[PDB]
RNA sequence: CGCGGGGUGGAGCAGCCUGGUAGCUCGUCGGGCUCAUAACCCGAAGGUCGUCGGUUCAAAUCCGGCCCCCGCAACCA
RNA sequence: CGCGGGGUGGAGCAGCCUGGUAGCUCGUCGGGCUCAUAACCCGAAGGUCGUCGGUUCAAAUCCGGCCCCCGCAACCA
RNA sequence: UCCCCCGUGCCCAUAGCGGCGUGGAACCACCCGUUCCCAUUCCGAACACGGAAGUGAAACGCGCCAGCGCCGAUGGUACUGGGCGGGCGACCGCCUGGGAGAGUAGGUCGGUGCGGGGGA
RNA sequence: GGUCGCCUCCUAAAAGGUAACGGAGGCGCCCAAAGGUCCCCUCAGGCGGGACGGAAAUCCGCCGGAGAGCGCAAGGGUAGAAGGGGGCCUGACUGCGAGGCCUGCAAGCCGAGCAGGGGCGAAAGCCGGGCCUAGUGAACCGGUGGUCCCGUGUGGAAGG
RNA sequence: GUAGAGCACUGAUAGGGCUAGGGGGCCCACCAGCCUACCAAACCCUGUCAAACUCCGAAGGGUCCCAGGUGGAGCCUGGG
C-alpha cells in the first residue's frame, strides 16, 4: 500500500521478537498497533472564541487527516459548560496515517521535549493499550513558533491487539517507546 | 448485547414483514450473493437463486444482477409475481441493488 | 397560546382564499410563514403564506 | 361551643376514569374496524389483521375471529384470523 | 426510639392484621426469645422500653436482638375537634406483630438470668407473650 | 387550630416576583490628624442566606416538611 | 381593534415646527481650591441618534414599513 | 432418507454468562487493495466496491464441564368460592370444592421448521 | 378556613365502575422542528488508562437489557425505538368515512378504506402533526376573509 | 394483578462481615506509616417491613362459544 520506515522495523524486527518472547503459535496472535487518536480536550473555546480551527489547523498540520469536533455530552455549572457546547478536537490515525505519525513522534517530537526522562511505564491500560499527555504542540516539527498563538496539549491514545500490559510493553519498547524507570 | 449489525437487520426486516407480501431475502457474502423468497406466513422459501449454485463468476455485481435475473425466471414460473424485497443488513446499493435490478426486468413485481 | 405563541391564517398566493389556521412562536420564528399547501379553490398546491389571524 | 380550629385539605382530587382494557377477547367474533384493545403503550403488539391507532389502540383490519398470543420476550400479541 | 431514618410516604393506611405471623417465627441468634401470642401495633415506646428492662436487668452482660421494627406511622387527630377536614397527623410508630413471630431474643446469659429477663419484658407489651428455647426446630429453619 | 408576613456579615434593612451576579447604614480591625480622646480622612476584614428535604446544568432566589418570631381571627348560642 | 407621540452618551434631555450643529444638566475620569466637606472653576473619555427601505448636495430634523415603551378613547359574546 | 456447512423462521434463557477443546476441503469469516460506485461531523473502523496472498488469532459453527444465571416436582401449608359451628367480646375453629409463594428433591451448556451448498 | 374544571397514581376488594373536607402530585402550556419520511447510530453507570482537567468537560479500553432518554406531573410503554444524528421535505392535507370504544344527553376517542393533489423512499410502504393519557369552554351576540345563496313592485345598495 | 406470598425493582430495616470516608489517640505532621470495644456509603450473609414496591400469584370475577334452562325469563316498539 506504501512503504515507510516504522512498518518496516515492526514487519522486519518487532514482529519475530515478539514471537520468541511469547511464543505465538497462530500469526495474527501477534500483537499489533490498531490505531492511533489524538484528542485535544479544548473547552478554553467553550463559550469563547471558534478560534479552536486554530488548535484543529495545528492538529491536522501534525497529522495529515481532518479533526472532528467534540461538543459537551451534559451540561456542568461548575465548569461553565452548555450541552451542546464545542469544548475538543480528536482525529483517529488508523493505517499507513498511523505509522507516519508515530515514526515522527518516537523520533522528533519526543526528544525535543523539555526535560524528557521516558515514558510512565505505569501508564499501561490493563488490557493491552497506552496513554499519555502532552502539554506543548510545537514540539512537533511542523509547527514553527511563528504559528502558535498560546500553547496548547493533547492526549495521545493508542491502542493494540495484546491481550496484555506484557505483551503490550514489548510492542511499544520494541517500536521505540523509551520507558523511564 | 446487539451488535449494530444485528439492530440493522431486525429493524429492515419487521417494516418488511408488516406489509405481508412475499420477501426476497438476500445473503451478501465475501465471495458470493444468495437470494431466495420466503412466504413468513407458513414460513417456508418458494423459490431460490444464488452464485454459488449457479456456478458463477465474473466480477460481483455483474453476477449479482444475473442471479435476480435467474431468480425471476424460476419465481415466475411458480405464479410468483408480487413481492418485498429484504435488503437486510446491506444498504441498498451495488451488488444489493444490481440483484434488485435484474430480479425486476426478470419479470417480479417490486 | 399566550402574547408570543400566536395563531395565524395561511394564504394562499395564488389565490388569496385562507385555506388553513394554525400557529407559531413569534420571538423564536419571526418571519412570515412560507408553506406549500393543498388548495381546495386552485384545486393544486400552492405556496400560502403566514397572514395576521 | 364545639366547632374548633380544624384544618384543610392540601390534595384531595383525581382525574376522569379511563375505561381501558380488553375490549374484544380470544373466540369473539368481530367486524373490520371493532375495538380490540384500549391501552397505554403496547401491553399488547398488533398481529395479524391488526392494526394499531395514534394512542395504542388496537382494532381489527377485516371481519375475522380474534385470536391472543403469548410470544415470551417479544410480548403479547392481538391477532384477527380471517374466516372462510 | 426507633423509626424510619426517611420515608417514601408520610402516612400511612390502617389495615387490618388477619393470620399468624408472616414470618420471623423462629429464633434465629440466641437461645430463648419472646414469642407474640396476640396480634397488636407495638408501639415504638414499648419497643424501647422491653429493651431497657432487659437491658437493666443483666446489667452489663449479654446480648439483646430486637426482632420488630416500627416503621408504620400511627396517626392521631388533635384533642377535641371534629370528623372531617383532612387526616390526622403522625404522632409515632408502631411495628406490627402477629401471633408467632418472635419479637426479641438474648445470648450469652444464663438461662435462668434470660429467663427473667425475657419475663419482665412481656410485661412492658400489649399483648399476651410466651419465651421459647432454641429447637432442633429452629436451627432446621 | 385557622389565615397572612418574616429568619440574609456583630446591630438594623435591600436582593427572591424575573434562578447564574450578595447590597446599604452602622459597628469592627489597620493606618492618618491631635499633646491626647472624639469628630474627620485613607484602607481593609467579616455572611458559606432558619433547618431539613426536592426541582434544576445551577438555588438566598423555585417547590414540600419542620423550628423560632410577628400581625390578624376565634362568632351564633 | 381605532387614535395621539416618543426612542438621542450610563441616568433624565432641548435639539425636531424652520434639512447644514450628536448639545444641556446630573454621572465617571484627571487637574485647581480646600480643616475638610460640598459648592465653585479648567479639561476629558463616552451615540448606529430604535430598525430597515426611501426624497435629498447633505438630513436625529422628511417620508413608507417594522420593532418597542408610554399615552388617549372605546369594546369585551 | 444419516453427516457437515450457508441463508431463514418458530419455541423465547432448560436456549444465557463463563470456562476448555475442535473446525478452513467446502461454505463463512477475518483478510488483500483503494482504480471505479459508495462512504467517514476525523479515520476504507463502519458502510461500499475490485479482489484471493495469508489465517482460523479474532468472529462464527460444533462440542465438552453445572461456578453463575435460568428452569424446578412431589409432599405440606397460606389464602379462598360455597356451607356451618364455638366465644360477652377480641379472634379462633369445622365440612366441601379450588389452591399458591417461598423452599426441598431435581433439571439444564437447547429443541425444532423450510430452502440452499457439500459429503458418504 | 379550604375547595369548585382537566390529567397521573393509590384508596378500588385480580374485568369495567365505585365515595369521603381520604393519601400523594400535576395542567390552563409548548415545538417550523420537538412535525413527515428515508438512512445511520445506542444509553445510564462502573472499573482501568489519559497534559492543563477536578466527583463530574473531551479521548482510549473492558464491562452493561436498560436502572438513561423520551419538552413538561405521574403512570404505562419503549433500544427488534417511541431514544441520538443527518438528507430531502410541509399529510400541522382537501373531499369523505365501513366499523367500533365510551356514554343519561351533549360531548369525548380510535379508525381501515375511496377520490383529489402532494412528501420522503430503489421498493414494500409510511404520512390527515407531536410515544400515549392534561394543556380546555356549549349556545347566544358580534368581528374579519371568502362565497354570490336570499334581498320586500324591478335593477342596484342596506342587511342577511 | 387482589388474598396470600416475595425482595428481582422503588424505598424501609435489626445484627454481623467486609469496606470508601468521616472522628479520637499515636507518629506528631510537610507528604506518608496510622491502629481504632466510635460514626458509616457502596457490597456480602443472617432476619424482616410497604395503599401509592412486585421476580411471583390463587380462590374468584368478567366476556365469548356450545349444552341444559318455558320463566310474572328474555328482547323490540310505545302509554302511565
Ligand atoms: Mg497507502
Ligand atoms: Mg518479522
Ligand atoms: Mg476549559
Ligand atoms: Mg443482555
Ligand atoms: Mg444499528
Ligand atoms: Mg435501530
Ligand atoms: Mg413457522
Ligand atoms: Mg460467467
Ligand atoms: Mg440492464
Ligand atoms: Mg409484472
Ligand atoms: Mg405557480
Ligand atoms: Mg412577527
Ligand atoms: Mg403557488
Ligand atoms: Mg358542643
Ligand atoms: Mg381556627
Ligand atoms: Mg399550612
Ligand atoms: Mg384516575
Ligand atoms: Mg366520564
Ligand atoms: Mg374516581
Ligand atoms: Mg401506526
Ligand atoms: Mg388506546
Ligand atoms: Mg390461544
Ligand atoms: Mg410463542
Ligand atoms: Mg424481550
Ligand atoms: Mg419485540
Ligand atoms: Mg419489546
Ligand atoms: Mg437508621
Ligand atoms: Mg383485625
Ligand atoms: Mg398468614
Ligand atoms: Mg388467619
Ligand atoms: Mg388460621
Ligand atoms: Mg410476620
Ligand atoms: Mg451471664
Ligand atoms: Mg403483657
Ligand atoms: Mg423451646
Ligand atoms: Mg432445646
Ligand atoms: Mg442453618
Ligand atoms: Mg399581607
Ligand atoms: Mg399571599
Ligand atoms: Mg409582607
Ligand atoms: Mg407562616
Ligand atoms: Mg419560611
Ligand atoms: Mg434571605
Ligand atoms: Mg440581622
Ligand atoms: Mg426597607
Ligand atoms: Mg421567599
Ligand atoms: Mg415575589
Ligand atoms: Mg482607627
Ligand atoms: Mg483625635
Ligand atoms: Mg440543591
Ligand atoms: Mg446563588
Ligand atoms: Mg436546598
Ligand atoms: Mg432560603
Ligand atoms: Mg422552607
Ligand atoms: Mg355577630
Ligand atoms: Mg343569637
Ligand atoms: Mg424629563
Ligand atoms: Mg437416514
Ligand atoms: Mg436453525
Ligand atoms: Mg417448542
Ligand atoms: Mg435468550
Ligand atoms: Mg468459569
Ligand atoms: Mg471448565
Ligand atoms: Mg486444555
Ligand atoms: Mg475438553
Ligand atoms: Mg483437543
Ligand atoms: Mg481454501
Ligand atoms: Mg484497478
Ligand atoms: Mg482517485
Ligand atoms: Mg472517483
Ligand atoms: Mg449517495
Ligand atoms: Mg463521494
Ligand atoms: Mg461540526
Ligand atoms: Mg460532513
Ligand atoms: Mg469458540
Ligand atoms: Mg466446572
Ligand atoms: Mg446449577
Ligand atoms: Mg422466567
Ligand atoms: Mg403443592
Ligand atoms: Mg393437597
Ligand atoms: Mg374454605
Ligand atoms: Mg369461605
Ligand atoms: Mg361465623
Ligand atoms: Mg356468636
Ligand atoms: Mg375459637
Ligand atoms: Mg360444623
Ligand atoms: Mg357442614
Ligand atoms: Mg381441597
Ligand atoms: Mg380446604
Ligand atoms: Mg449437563
Ligand atoms: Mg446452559
Ligand atoms: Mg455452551
Ligand atoms: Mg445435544
Ligand atoms: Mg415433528
Ligand atoms: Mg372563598
Ligand atoms: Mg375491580
Ligand atoms: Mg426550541
Ligand atoms: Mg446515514
Ligand atoms: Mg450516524
Ligand atoms: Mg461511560
Ligand atoms: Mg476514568
Ligand atoms: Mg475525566
Ligand atoms: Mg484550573
Ligand atoms: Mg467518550
Ligand atoms: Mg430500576
Ligand atoms: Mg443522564
Ligand atoms: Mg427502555
Ligand atoms: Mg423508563
Ligand atoms: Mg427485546
Ligand atoms: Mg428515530
Ligand atoms: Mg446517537
Ligand atoms: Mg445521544
Ligand atoms: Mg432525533
Ligand atoms: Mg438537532
Ligand atoms: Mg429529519
Ligand atoms: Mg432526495
Ligand atoms: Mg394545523
Ligand atoms: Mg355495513
Ligand atoms: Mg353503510
Ligand atoms: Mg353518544
Ligand atoms: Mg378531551
Ligand atoms: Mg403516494
Ligand atoms: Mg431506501
Ligand atoms: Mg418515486
Ligand atoms: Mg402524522
Ligand atoms: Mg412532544
Ligand atoms: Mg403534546
Ligand atoms: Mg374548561
Ligand atoms: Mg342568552
Ligand atoms: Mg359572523
Ligand atoms: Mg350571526
Ligand atoms: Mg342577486
Ligand atoms: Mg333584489
Ligand atoms: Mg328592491
Ligand atoms: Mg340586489
Ligand atoms: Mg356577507
Ligand atoms: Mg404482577
Ligand atoms: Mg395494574
Ligand atoms: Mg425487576
Ligand atoms: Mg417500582
Ligand atoms: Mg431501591
Ligand atoms: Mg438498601
Ligand atoms: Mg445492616
Ligand atoms: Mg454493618
Ligand atoms: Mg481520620
Ligand atoms: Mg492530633
Ligand atoms: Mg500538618
Ligand atoms: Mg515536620
Ligand atoms: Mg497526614
Ligand atoms: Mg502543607
Ligand atoms: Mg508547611
Ligand atoms: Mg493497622
Ligand atoms: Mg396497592
Ligand atoms: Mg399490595
Ligand atoms: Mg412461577
Ligand atoms: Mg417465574
Ligand atoms: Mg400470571
Ligand atoms: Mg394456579
Ligand atoms: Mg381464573
Ligand atoms: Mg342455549
Ligand atoms: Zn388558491
Amino acid at each position: 500500500p506504501l512503504d515507510l520506515a516504522l512498518k518496516r522495523k515492526y514487519y522486519e524486527e518487532v514482529r519475530p521478537e515478539l514471537i520468541r518472547r511469547f511464543g505465538y503459535q497462530n500469526v495474527w496472535e501477534v500483537p499489533r498497533l490498531e490505531k492511533v487518536v489524538i484528542n485535544q480536550g479544548l473547552g478554553e473555546a467553550k463559550e469563547d472564541a471558534r478560534i479552536l480551527e486554530k488548535a484543529a489547523q495545528e492538529l491536522a498540520l501534525i497529522t495529515g487527516q481532518k479533526p472532528a469536533v467534540t461538543r459537551a455530552k451534559k451540561s456542568i455549572s461548575n465548569f461553565k459548560l452548555r450541552k451542546g457546547m464545542p469544548i475538543g478536537l480528536r482525529v483517529t490515525l488508523r493505517r499507513d496515517r498511523m505509522w507516519i505519525f508515530l515514526e515522527k513522534l518516537l523520533n522528533v517530537a519526543l526528544p525535543r521535549i523539555r526535560d524528557f526522562r521516558g515514558l510512565n511505564p505505569n501508564s499501561f491500560d490493563g488490557r493491552g493499550n497506552y496513554n499519555l499527555g502532552l502539554r506543548e504542540q510545537l514540539i512537533f516539527p511542523e509547527i514553527t513558533y511563528d504559528m502558535v498563538d498560546a500553547l496548547r496539549g493533547m492526549d495521545i491514545a493508542v491502542v493494540t491487539t495484546a491481550e496484555t500490559d506484557e505483551e503490550a510493553r514489548a510492542l511499544l519498547e520494541l517500536l521505540g517507546f523509551p520507558f523511564r524507570k | 448485547r446487539l451488535t449494530a449489525y444485528e439492530r440493522r437487520k431486525f429493524r429492515v426486516r419487521n417494516r418488511i414483514k408488516r406489509t405481508g407480501r412475499l420477501r426476497l431475502s438476500v445473503f451478501r457474502s465475501l465471495k458470493h450473493i444468495y437470494a431466495q423468497i420466503i412466504d413468513d406466513e407458513k414460513g417456508v422459501t418458494l423459490v431460490s437463486a444464488s452464485s454459488l449454485a449457479l456456478k458463477l463468476k465474473g466480477n460481483k455485481t455483474e453476477v449479482a444482477r444475473q442471479v435476480g435475473r435467474a431468480l425471476a425466471e424460476k419465481a415466475l414460473a411458480l405464479g410468483i409475481k408480487q413481492v418485498a424485497f429484504d435488503r437486510g443488513p446491506y444498504k441498498y446499493h451495488g451488488r444489493v441493488k444490481a440483484l434488485a435490478e435484474g430480479a425486476r426486468e426478470g419479470g417480479l413485481e417490486f | 397560546a399566550s402574547e408570543v405563541r400566536i395563531k395565524l391564517l395561511l394564504e394562499c398566493t395564488e389565490c388569496k382564499r385562507r385555506n388553513y389556521a394554525t400557529e407559531k412562536n413569534k420571538r423564536n420564528t419571526p418571519n412570515k410563514l412560507e408553506l406549500r399547501k393543498y388548495c381546495p379553490w386552485c384545486r393544486k398546491h400552492t405556496v400560502h403564506r403566514e397572514v395576521k389571524i | 361551643a364545639h366547632k374548633k380550629g380544624l384544618g384543610s385539605t392540601r390534595n384531595g382530587r383525581d382525574s376522569q376514569a379511563k375505561r381501558l382494557g380488553v375490549k374484544r377477547y380470544e373466540g369473539q367474533v368481530v367486524r373490520a374496524g371493532n375495538i380490540l384493545v384500549r391501552q397505554r403503550g403496547t401491553r399488547f403488539k398488533p398481529g395479524k389483521n391488526v392494526g394499531m391507532g395514534r394512542d395504542f389502540t388496537l382494532f381489527a383490519l377485516v371481519d375475522g375471529v380474534v385470536e391472543f398470543q403469548d410470544r415470551g420476550r417479544l410480548g403479547r400479541y392481538v391477532h384477527v384470523r380471517p374466516l372462510a | 426510639m426507633l423509626m424510619p431514618r426517611r420515608m417514601k410516604y408520610r402516612k400511612q393506611q390502617r389495615g387490618r392484621l388477619k393470620g399468624a405471623t408472616k414470618g420471623g417465627d423462629y429464633v434465629a441468634f440466641g437461645d430463648f426469645g419472646l414469642v407474640a401470642l396476640e396480634p397488636a401495633w407495638i408501639t415504638a415506646q414499648q419497643i424501647e422500653a422491653a429493651r431497657v428492662a432487659m437491658v437493666r436487668h443483666f446489667r452489663r452482660g449479654g446480648k439483646i436482638f430486637i426482632r420488630i421494627f416500627p416503621d408504620k406511622p400511627y396517626t392521631k387527630k388533635p384533642l377535641e375537634v371534629r370528623m372531617g377536614k383532612g387526616k390526622g397527623n403522625v404522632e409515632g410508630y408502631v411495628a406490627v406483630v402477629k401471633p408467632g413471630r418472635v419479637m426479641f431474643e438474648v445470648a450469652g446469659v444464663t438461662e435462668e438470668q434470660a429467663m427473667e429477663a425475657l419475663r419482665i419484658a412481656g410485661h412492658k407489651l400489649p399483648i399476651k407473650t410466651k419465651i421459647v428455647r432454641r429447637d432442633a426446630y429452629d436451627e432446621a429453619q
